[PDB]
């Protein structure tokens, strides 16, 4: 379980009225390294796990279907601290949001599993 | 994300019985071999049982033959380590792991059992 | 399973859109233990692989079968099947049951039925 | 097209001397992992068996046939990948084709030279 | 003088069930049978993208763009047509011949052919039994299928086209690549691409300088993977949790395994400590003793019409065991030392560069610069004896054949990694 | 290219005589094939005589030790059986058969011998 030493502690979920905003946050502990990419996935009731927004240190950002323009992802430099500013929330954004961390690798380097947070609940009333 | 959630452990009397269970998610379970390890505080980890992908066949470390039984439910993505005739040495943190390709071994959290 | 016999039937004259079911009675070996292939040949042309079925029962489709032809097998009756649907003039030809997977040429050691004629015309 | 041997044993030297004379034999191994071979010299007369004269390992440990003891010395150059046989006090009986052998120390395969003539006569 | 691939294969040649046949790999039950080619005893080539060995890599969908690392290349259409599969097959066979044409490569390939995975699959100690993940099912023209042992499969790469690697199926209680047993090795590899590197060491070991002026000879790349397979077939691979951090940037946290350092060779391989080196050899000397013991105590064999004594002799041939007048096997320390040193110190990327006489990265701790499309199958482009540096042309000197600017007709840059 | 095994060198000799049999291999290399010699007298079973493995590991049937010598020329891809002190009992058709890498046992061999030649006749008579 040597990889289980890295932990993704996530904060900033909660209740909000439709049209409001939330800011999710995630700080990693136990890492002697800087993640190449960090981001956010979600799982809505009765549906599988989908990408919300993920960004790598070269500035590339990938989004789920309705995220770009509404959800802004940011990161504290190369520190393993990442934020999700969720604007204009809607009721079907309700679900559990997980942190994600991906280490860099090259063709000849050691590979590592990705890191995942335990999840935090976001629930937006209509 | 691959997850292996183990449970069924605790404090047991010499001669008692235990059933360890592991909940597997996030990978194609029926294509993975399932292992049970253990590790006392002052000793290196030790493999205790392993079962073929299909449940075809299992093998056991000598110290547990006839006392321990490993099994898998490929319909429910569950693995078990049913234990019996517990001994004061069998006390350790027990780990379940899954692997299909050598060197690509996914681990569980662990469950402490004391005799 | 040395001496092998394959006898197809089910061919016929059909109009475009129509349906046919081919069968092949196998004898001398256990059909369910082999890879088998449905193959067709239009006059003056090479063989076209239609579909195969595995010992496990999994069927695989060539281009002509995809979304239209269902390959299946009755183990106890030692019989293979090709349910055809939405047939079109370009499906015309002789249809063979042949041993092997993705069979489309006569290969030493492979066995073939005698074929059954499929004609699609309006 | 055609493929040649992965390793080439290029023998040189030898010749024709009178009894009591000396001759040197040499062999360059081209393209071999010289380290994983014993290097030996053999000799053969027509109709007879190819016989060991002397061999030497990568660490330069030598082995001589009884005929070679006290007059022949075998040496080995692990940088140049050569093996040499210095013959002295030669006798008519030493007349033969001499061959170098690269003998794989794990038994994988061997390489043999073409053969170099040594003639001793008055 | 015999070729390693004693037959001319075309992708569209009809199956025969012996060296051309549709095959299924074990525990990939839902996979479609794939056409395969037995280019040499114990060695099969499958010109397909590898959607089979790993069930979590069952398609060629790339990750989200943010999740792709700089050194990666995705093209889901690569290796989808019969013409590409034909060219892939002939590219792989040509590389095998190039390797086999050196004494180093002949030796390595001999080790690979005789490195049969051990028959250690029974729960009964005294019963020899194959391990089924060291076999494939070979479909016959009569529709029957036959289980066949094999040491080596060359397969096309998965979604990442340039992720070349040597993998093998694991076992419930045996770590086959590190207990001396060995296991069938699957090498994701493509002869249709190669990597740009830089002749200047300063640039080659800098992650952003240069764009990859020189092209790696794909024979070296294949040989690299074949060296891993050699370690793994003899069950002497170094545990992948033995790694050392790249201390030159650093906060990336990049690491390379000892297994990789050993495989590359040269100055790299001296970072492994001499104390550890002797210990690994002792460990595996003991594992070879254990295998000889298991063979001496073997009383029966199952799942084959081959005799028990023959199967015992197969493994005497693999591990170079001694046999006494009672028929008992033992490990000869001189032959084991030579076998071990050969597998680990002789068979190295750096030594293949010396035998091929090509230009190559001088260290494993370099940085890839680009991927190029290539086509080594035409003899006017690349040969068994010369690679790109055709000795009968102006490409003979200064590694001009690997110079992607001088020999620019032989390279199409597909992606810069910098 | 094409697979072939050709025995030759047989004939009629007298008791005490000598014959050298050849086994020429085509389509495969002795670098990876063992070669065993067999013989079948009219009306009796086949019996193993001798085998020489790909690494030149050598075995003999008891009734032939000290009389026959098996040897090999990998350059010629040929295996030889030099037979001295021939006895009437040695009469029969002699065959060579390949086996991958290793020799089978002198008696009780299995399907490891997967290919063999048409044989060569050896007659030992006064
Ligand atoms: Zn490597």
């Amino acid at each position: 379980p040597l990889g289980s030493q890295v932990q993704l502690v996530e904060t900033g979920g909660g209740l909000v009225q439709a049209g409001g905003s939330l800011r999710l946050s995630c700080t990693a502990s136990g890492a002697d390294f800087s993640f190449y990419a960090m981001g956010w996935y979600r799982q809505t009731p009765g549906n599988s796990r989908e990408l919300v927004a993920v960004m790598n240190l070269n500035g590339v950002i990938s989004y789920g279907d309705s995220a770009r323009g509404r959800f802004d992802i940011s990161r504290d430099g190369t520190k393993n601290i990442v934020f999700l500013q969720m604007n204009s929330l809607k009721p079907e954004d309700t679900g559990v949001y997980y942190c994600n961390g991906m280490r860099l690798y090259t063709r000849g380097s050691v590979r590592h599993p990705e890191s995942w947070g335990q999840g935090i609940q976001v629930t937006v009333s209509s | 994300q691959v997850q292996l959630a183990e449970s069924g452990g605790g404090l047991v009397q010499p001669g008692g019985s235990l059933r360890l269970s592991c909940a597997a998610s996030g990978f194609t379970f029926n294509r993975y071999v399932i292992r049970w390890y253990r590790q006392a505080p002052g000793k290196e980890r030790e493999l205790v049982a392993g079962i073929s992908r299909s449940g075809d066949s299992g093998r056991y470390v000598d110290s547990v033959k006839g006392r321990f039984t490993i099994s898998r439910d490929n319909d429910k993505n569950m693995a078990y380590l049913q234990m019996s005739s517990l001994k004061p040495d069998d006390t350790a943190v027990y780990y379940c792991s899954a692997l299909n390709l050598e060197d690509m071994e996914y681990w569980g959290q662990g469950t402490q059992v004391t005799v | 399973g040395s001496q092998v016999q394959l006898v197809e039937s089910g061919g016929g004259l059909v109009q475009p859109g129509g349906s046919l079911r081919l069968s092949c009675a196998a004898s001398g070996f256990t059909l369910g233990s082999r890879y088998m292939s449905w193959v067709r040949q239009a006059p003056g042309e090479g063989f076209e692989w239609v579909s195969s079925i595995e010992p496990s029962g999994t069927a695989w489709d060539g281009d002509s079968a995809k979304g239209r032809f269902t390959t299946s097998r009755d183990d106890a009756k030692n019989t293979l099947y090709l349910q055809m649907s939405n047939l079109q003039p370009e499906d015309t030809g002789v249809y063979y049951c042949a041993t092997g997977y993705r069979t489309d040429t006569r290969i030493p050691g492979g066995s073939w039925g005698q074929g059954t004629q499929v004609t699609v015309s309006s | 097209g055609p493929l040649g041997s992965q390793v080439q044993l290029v023998e040189s030297g030898g010749g024709s001397v009178q009894p009591g004379g000396s001759l040197r034999l040499s062999c360059a191994a081209i393209g071999s992992v010289f380290t994983m071979y014993t290097t030996a010299w053999y000799r053969q007369t027509p109709g007879n068996l190819r016989e060991l004269v002397a061999s030497i390992t990568d660490e330069h440990r030598t082995n001589y046939a009884a005929s070679a003891e006290g007059r022949f010395t075998i040496s080995r150059d692990n940088a140049k990948h050569t093996v040499d046989l210095q013959m002295t006090n030669l006798k008519p009986e030493d007349t033969a084709v001499y061959y170098c052998k690269l003998e794989h120390d794990l038994g994988y395969y061997d390489y043999w030279g073409q053969g170099t003539q040594v003639t001793v006569s008055s | 003088s015999m070729p390693f691939v004693n037959k001319q294969f075309n992708y569209k040649d009809p199956v025969n069930g012996v060296d051309i046949a549709y095959i299924k790999i074990p525990n990939a039950g839902q996979m479609q049978p794939v056409k395969a080619f037995k280019i040499h005893n114990k060695i099969w080539v499958i010109p397909e993208r590898d959607t089979f060995t790993n069930p979590e890599e069952g398609d060629l969908n790339p990750p989200p763009e943010a999740k792709q690392v700089p050194v990666s290349y995705y093209d889901s259409t690569y290796l989808s047509t019969d013409n590409e599969k034909d060219n892939y097959l002939k590219g792989v066979t040509k590389l095998f011949e190039r390797i086999y044409s050196t004494d180093l490569g002949r030796m390595l390939l001999t080790s690979i052919v005789r490195g049969i995975p051990f028959w250690g699959g029974s729960t009964i100690d005294t019963e020899l039994k194959v391990i089924d993940t060291n076999c494939i099912n070979v479909i016959q023209p009569d529709g029957s299928y036959r289980s066949e042992e094999l040491n080596l499969v060359i397969i096309g790469p998965s979604a990442d086209i340039i992720q070349f690697e040597c993998k093998s199926f694991g076992h419930e209680v045996l770590n086959l690549t590190r207990n001396g047993y060995g296991s069938t090795q699957y090498i994701r590899f493509s002869p249709d691409f190669t990597f740009g590197f830089e002749e200047s060491l300063e640039v080659d070991t800098n992650p952003l300088l240069g764009a990859g002026k020189f092209a790696t000879d794909p024979a070296v790349t294949l040989a690299h993977e074949l060296i891993h397979a050699g370690h793994r077939l003899y069950g002497i691979a170094i545990n992948p949790n033995r790694v050392f951090k790249v201390n030159t940037y650093e906060m990336s946290g990049l690491e390379v395994s000892f297994e990789e350092l050993r495989t590359f060779g040269g100055h790299d391989a001296k970072f492994i400590d001499s104390l550890q080196e002797n210990e690994f050899r002792l460990y595996y000397y003991n594992k070879f003793k254990d295998i000889a013991s298991t063979l001496n105590k073997a009383k029966s064999i199952v799942g084959t019409t081959a005799s028990l004594q023959y199967m015992k002799n197969v493994f005497k041939e693999k591990y170079l065991l001694s046999e006494d007048t009672s028929g008992k096997f033992s490990v000869d320390k001189l032959k084991f030392d030579k076998l071990y040193k050969m597998l680990t110190e002789i068979y190295t990327e750096d030594n293949f560069v010396k035998f091929f006489k090509v230009l190559n990265r001088k260290t494993y701790l370099n940085f890839d610069k680009a991927v190029f499309k290539i086509n080594i199958v035409p003899k006017v482009n690349y040969t068994i004896y010369d690679g790109f540096n055709l000795r009968n042309t102006n490409l003979a000197a200064n590694f001009n054949g690997q110079n992607t600017e001088i020999n620019n007709m032989n390279f199409t840059k597909l992606k810069n990694f910098t | 290219s094409q697979l072939q095994l050709v025995e030759s060198g047989g004939g009629t000799v007298q008791p005490g005589g000598t014959l050298r049999l050849s086994c020429a291999a085509s389509g495969f290399t002795l670098d990876e094939y063992a070669i065993g010699w067999f013989r079948q007298a009219p009306g009796k079973e086949r019996e193993g005589v001798s085998c020489i493995s790909s690494s030149a590991s050598i075995s003999y049937a008891d009734s032939v030790k000290g009389r026959f010598t098996i040897s090999r020329d990998n350059a010629k891809n040929t295996v030889y059986l030099t037979m001295n002190s021939l006895k009437p009992e040695d009469t029969g058709v002699y065959y060579c058969a390949r086996a991958f890498l290793a020799c089978g046992p002198v008696a009780g061999w299995g399907t490891e011998y997967d290919y063999w030649g048409q044989g060569t006749q050896v007659t030992v008579s006064s």
